C-alpha cells in the first residue's frame, strides 16, 4: 500500500529490488547447476572413494 | 436564427481556506 511506503520509515523500494536480485541470483545459480546435480549418472561416469 | 446565450454568473462558490491563522503549519514528509 501506498501507506506502507509513506509512512514506514525504512520501508522502501532498495530492499525490494535487493530481495529481487538476491532471488535472481539463486535462481540462476540453481537453473545452471542444478542439471549437473539431479543426473542420475551412469556408472561409467561415477567414480568411487578409494 | 442566431443562437445566443444569455451570459449569466452560475457554478458553485470557491471555497477559501480559513484555518490558516490559527494553526501552526509543520510540513515535512517524514512524519
Amino acid at each position: 500500500t501506498k501507506e506502507m511506503k509513506d509512512f514506514n520509515q525504512t520501508f522502501s523500494v532498495e530492499i525490494l529490488n535487493k530481495s529481487i536480485g538476491e532471488s535472481y541470483n539463486a535462481l540462476l545459480n540453481h537453473i545452471h547447476l542444478s542439471p549437473i546435480i539431479n543426473f542420475n549418472y551412469k556408472a561409467s561416469n561415477k567414480t568411487a572413494f578409494k | 436564427l442566431r443562437k445566443v446565450v444569455l451570459d449569466v454568473e452560475l457554478g458553485r462558490e470557491q471555497v477559501q481556506l480559513l484555518y490558516k491563522p490559527i494553526y501552526d503549519s509543520i510540513a515535512d514528509s517524514n512524519l
